[PDB]
């Protein structure tokens, strides 16, 4: 499969978000790492799905709420950034104030 | 209060900050005569700003903008703005920029005459194309 | 006897007249020349030709000029040699010959210097493309791990600066001062790429520049962030000419001390390297692109604008607004019109180099990918370059290749040692599968040893079983990693004993020929047209012709190939 | 659990195939890495399940079709190889032309 | 997310237990690594869920039986130890004779 | 004119001469120390670079007849 360092690194994201999505579904309020994971993968998966940067951005800024996170985590996540592989290439996605 | 501060947050006092209080202020009028935006920062030697800016260049000799450190003023094409100017501190030794001075920009010791190196500078601006 | 092409190809790969598709692109290369005859074809294996006393010489000691390594039946894609089929030979970590390899005892037409013997190992190039390794001129030394991402896209030389993740490094390609330089020289000993370091150019006298020169830099970087003044320029360039080193620039975006025209005048017709020439990455707004008209300017673009796509404006906007923790600086910085223009100018041979701007707006592991992606988007939009040949895309491809290979080298004064597949040069080489061309290499050959490779299960019974991922190799190991890697320095430094003083085990090589060069010395990218930019609408005219193209929806060598 | 390098390496396969199987189930056409993942794990899991090399081979050569992959991916995957742990030991499995 | 070495290491556990739980649900009898994985994650997840060390211990000593494992595996797993992040901090959990 | 050749200007005579720009980098060092730099046009059609005007002024007051 000839995995490059960038490809391998992204496996960490996938593993932490799977754990995170399981936890959220048990009703656990998420922590910092977990929450960052879910927003990150949402973007990443959008990219793969063929969406625009603009569109994924919206999507990712809406996946998590204040209720879904542990008190204060918002303050820890002002923005999330990830590079994803869009149809037109690799692109930076910033997601502004994702926990509303 | 303390009960309301976010994680890593700051509780700021009330008292405003006062800066550059001692320093004498020269107001100049600045027109951008080019077609492109010009933006100038706090510590730039105003005298030596973009040729396309038209202002009293002599008045900006040894001067900087009397604004917050690290901030800037934007001069859009064909607009006029008044700006506050203040002298540089320390030794008033200005090297580099557009190579107009490459020295001392102080007043020196004689009130109601100009130092000749200042007049040199000012003449040199004029014929390098720096609009006054 | 007589054999069918199809049968021949299967044994030996493609010959003269045969055409190869570069990935999933619409680019087709064609073999121009076949240097390795017919009927005496050198191949490694059981029951094959490179056996003892047959294709291999078995009586000659190494001092007879027997090879250390041979790459057989390979398609060479190089900006100076073109598109040829040859045997390639390596000796003393250097390219000794390109031609027909074997045993002159039993074979006619063995190229001198290409004697295969007892000393020789072998690589089977039959179904492979061989390139020069790329050279990335705009590296921010933020993270040591960048090197791995680079090797994994076929880049093996870094030019830049920094001191790890400091705010100064995050923004500029500077290693400031003799202490920091020394430190950084010492550090890079631990990296499996060639390196040359850049210094801080913003100085009033000679003193502070000379300092850094002797300490070992290959260049001075003039950046807005530390002051992109006329003064800076002038003194930097004057020193450069003294020291035979290069100057790179990131111009004043704010137009504080001047417009582009004033910058140009600060250059004072002196040789200079201009980063992100378009301006999205920094520079005199809207119109830094006009520097690409000047004969003394060696222009580069950073890779996030190439190719121009549908998501490009959205991305860049948002990026600056975080890069600079921020809107009229923004929409003046990020111009669809000039971005399109950059794309066109590339295709014309007016912007001469690709670069990354690593973790300061560009992608260190995507220079070979993006180059190919651009060539292919541009073929689609523009068709054949006028100089193309009707059946093939060689002219084009080769323009693009020059961008990441020979042109960077020339710019930084290292074309004497690296950047092309040519006799007498350091074997800094990349092997590719055509199927994966630009994207995913097979291996990197770094000073004559394989340093980096796509390798599967080390426990397996073959090298190919899953998971296959990029891994260091023996050239990347031990004392060989230093032996096989170059630290580029100033002649000043070399002469002052930098190697001893700093205690470097790397090869230490003086940069040379940086100051006498011009745009016209650049390979396949030597065009100096009139460039005009509209201060209202940012529209670009190149010899009076509007320079635009439409954004791509779909990139080649992209989502098919990568999980990333 | 005293995980050896060979054991740890195989976790990459499991992680990429989980992602890949999720994508295929959304109707996404798979890419190169993803497709290689699914074939690889099919074999691996067969091995574990107690099948023969012969039998797993068949199984893995049938999991993915031309339709299930992105155009051209076939050309990128002529064969897939993996070492799996069979009842009688570690064995190499080659899967010939898996995308038919 | 600023992942520390301890955080990253724990991803291995999550990946192996996901595989292990899938296998157990197919009726496969588990091996040593797999079984250790399931006990480990049970603890870990308890911790996260807010339980006591005492309580997680019980829970983990009950997840796997003799029937659920391959003959002999018990002899290979006399105890399992993991550090988990409890409400009051990181704590060592020993799970005594987990395969009963 | 042809490389290596010359034009002779005898006392009190008038001649028209063809002029052309220098090539390469248009960097002129030495001669009478009037320029000691770049002699190019630069990038702005229908203005003069200031270093040119400097040069021209300096000619005038060093005694170089116009
Ligand atoms: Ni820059
Ligand atoms: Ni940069």
């Amino acid at each position: 499969m000839q995995l490059t360092p960038r490809e391998v690194e992204k496996l960490m994201i996938y593993t932490l978000s799977d754990v995170a999505f399981k936890r959220k579904a048990r009703g656990l309020k998420l922590n910092y790492p977990e929450a960052v994971s879910i927003i990150t993968v949402t973007a990443m998966e959008g990219a793969r799905d063929g969406k625009s940067v603009e569109d994924v951005m919206k999507e990712a800024s809406k996946v998590l709420t204040k209720d879904d996170v542990m008190d204060g985590v918002a303050d820890l996540i002002p923005n999330v950034q990830v590079e994803a592989i869009f149809t037109d290439g690799s692109r930076l996605v910033t997601v502004h104030d994702p926990i509303k | 209060s303390e009960q309301n501060t976010p994680l890593g947050g700051c509780i700021l006092a009330d008292t405003p900050i006062t800066f550059n209080e001692n320093k004498p202020v020269t107001k100049v009028k600045v027109r951008n005569t080019g077609d492109r935006p010009i933006q100038v920062g706090s510590h730039f030697h105003f005298f030596e700003v973009n040729r396309a800016l038209e202002f009293d260049r002599a008045a900006a000799y040894g001067k900087r903008l009397n604004i917050s450190s690290t901030t800037a003023i934007r001069f859009e094409p064909g607009d006029e703005t008044e700006v506050p100017l203040i002298p540089f501190g320390g030794k008033q030794t200005l090297y580099g920029f557009n190579n107009l001075v490459d020295g001392w920009t102080g007043e020196g010791v004689v009130p109601n005459s100009e130092r000749p190196d200042k007049l040199e500078a000012i003449r040199r601006a004029a014929e390098r194309g720096f609009k006054s | 006897p007589q054999i069918s092409r199809q049968e021949y190809a299967g044994l030996f790969g493609p010959t003269t007249g045969d055409k190869i598709r570069l990935g999933d692109t619409n680019l087709f290369i064609e073999i121009e020349k076949d240097l390795r005859g017919y009927g005496e074809e050198s191949v490694y294996g059981g029951g094959k030709s490179l056996r003892d006393g047959m294709g291999a010489n078995n009586h000659l000691t190494r001092d007879n000029g027997v090879l250390d390594l041979v790459i057989t039946n390979v398609t060479i894609v190089d900006a100076r040699l073109g598109v040829i089929k040859a045997d390639v030979g390596i000796r003393d970590g250097k390219i000794a010959g390109i031609g027909k390899s074997g045993n002159p005892g039993v074979m006619d037409g063995v190229t001198p210097g290409l004697v295969v013997g007892v000393s020789t190992d072998a690589i089977s190039g039959e179904h492979l493309i061989l390139t020069a390794a790329g050279i990335d001129t705009h590296i921010h030394l933020i993270s040591p791990q960048q090197a791995y991402h680079a090797l994994s896209n076929g880049v093996a030389t870094f030019f830049g600066g920094g001191i790890g993740p400091t705010d100064g490094t995050n923004g500029t390609t500077v290693t400031p001062g003799p202490w920091n330089i020394r430190q950084m020289l010492r550090s890079v000993e631990g990296l499996p790429v060639n390196v040359g370091i850049l210094g801080k150019g913003n100085s009033y006298g000679r003193g502070p520049l000379l300092e850094q020169a002797i300490a070992g830099v290959v260049g001075y970087k003039v950046h807005e962030d530390w002051g992109a003044t006329a003064n800076a320029l002038r003194h930097s360039l004057r020193m450069a000419d003294e020291m035979d080193i290069q100057v790179s620039v990131h111009t004043d975006s704010l137009n504080e001390c001047g417009y582009v025209e004033d910058t140009i005048d600060a250059f004072e017709g002196r040789t200079i390297h201009t980063f992100h020439t378009e301006g999205a990455g920094g520079g005199h707004a809207p119109d830094i692109i006009r520097v690409a008209s000047q004969p003394n300017v060696l222009p580069s673009s950073t890779n996030p604008t190439l190719p121009y796509g549908v998501n490009s404006q959205a991305e860049l906007f948002d990026m600056i607004m975080v890069c600079h923790n921020l809107v009229s600086f923004a929409e003046s910085r990020v111009r669809p019109e000039t971005i399109a223009a950059e794309n066109v100018l590339h295709d014309m041979g007016v912007i001469s180099m690709f670069s990354s701007d690593s973790q300061a707006m560009g992608r260190v592991g995507e220079n070979w990918l993006r180059v190919m992606q651009t060539a292919n988007a541009m073929k689609a939009s523009r068709g054949k370059l006028p100089e193309d040949a009707p059946g093939n895309d060689n002219f084009r491809v080769l323009r693009y290749v020059a961008k990441i290979t020979i042109n960077p080298a020339i710019a930084q004064g290292v074309s004497h040692v690296i950047g092309s597949v040519e006799v007498g040069k350091m074997a800094d080489l990349v092997l590719w599968d055509p199927r994966f061309f630009g994207a995913k290499p097979k291996m990197v050959i770094k000073g004559g040893m394989i340093n980096w490779a796509a390798m599967g299960d080390p426990n397996a019974s073959l090298p190919t079983p899953q998971p296959v991922f990029y891994r260091p190799m023996f050239g990347a190991m031990g004392k060989t990693m230093q032996d096989t890697c170059v630290t580029f320095v100033s002649q000043a430094a070399l002469d002052d004993g930098v190697k001893e003083k700093a205690g470097l085990d790397r090869q230490v090589i003086a940069v040379k020929n940086c100051r006498t060069i011009s745009k016209h010395d650049l390979v396949r990218n030597d065009q100096t047209p009139n460039i005009e930019v509209d201060p209202e609408t940012f529209a670009v005219k190149v010899d009076g012709v509007h320079a635009t193209c439409e954004p791509i929806d779909t990139a080649a060598m992209n989502q098919r190939y990568f999980f990333g």
